């Protein structure tokens, strides 16, 4: 009865991980600056 | 466990809160066997209370380190 | 310069010179008035003023990004 799996391949996340990451360096940048509390940047 | 059976882990909890809660009976649990009941009693499920107990106390005083770490200073070794 | 505030400005009793502030050769304290020495209120107001609002622009700087030309 146990059957499932549908797995294949094993890192689907692999290719959507860093790119979120990359997304949270650029999503920490505008949490600082988020407010009138927040901070400004310099470029 | 449901990983490898290929179990909903939204439905296990489901099944074992419809049945270790109103039901005293906690042995309740998730089946890889691949058989037609849930129930340790029947399937013959034993886990020793001082060992599984020294598990799950060894298990937790981990934390009252890791997780009180904030600075870390590694000398060449 | 505490005299001015410590006792009372509204019941006189002098104590209180106000200036003072410097001298630039013997090492004393002398009234600016025997001194000759006064600027605008615009040294002051509408400068450091200006400046402070200028400074407080650089602590809201949270990051730093620099691009060198190709």
């Amino acid at each position: 009865p146990s059957n499932a799996t549908f797995k294949n391949k094993e890192k689907p996340q692999e290719v959507r991980k860093a790119n979120i990451i990359a997304a949270r360096s650029v999503a920490d940048a505008i949490r600082t600056s988020l407010g009138p509390k927040g901070m400004d940047k310099m470029i | 466990l449901a990983e490898n059976s290929g179990l909903d882990p939204i439905g296990t909890l489901s099944t074992l809160k419809s049945k270790q809660l109103k039901e005293k009976i906690s042995n309740i649990g998730v089946d890889c066997l691949g058989y037609g009941s849930n129930d340790m009693k029947e399937l013959f499920v034993v886990d020793p209370f001082i060992g599984k107990k020294q598990q799950i106390l060894l298990a937790t005083q981990l934390c009252r380190m890791i997780l009180k770490i904030d600075n870390v200073i590694i000398s060449g070794k | 310069h505490a005299a001015s505030q410590m006792a009372k400005p509204e019941d006189v009793k002098r104590r209180s010179y106000r200036n003072y502030g410097l001298d630039l050769i013997r090492g004393k304290i002398v009234d600016e008035i025997h001194a000759g020495v006064l600027e605008p209120t615009i040294s002051k107001v509408k400068s450091l003023k200006s400046a402070l609002e200028a400074c407080v622009a650089i602590l809201r700087i949270d990051t730093m990004i620099t691009v060198d030309p190709e």
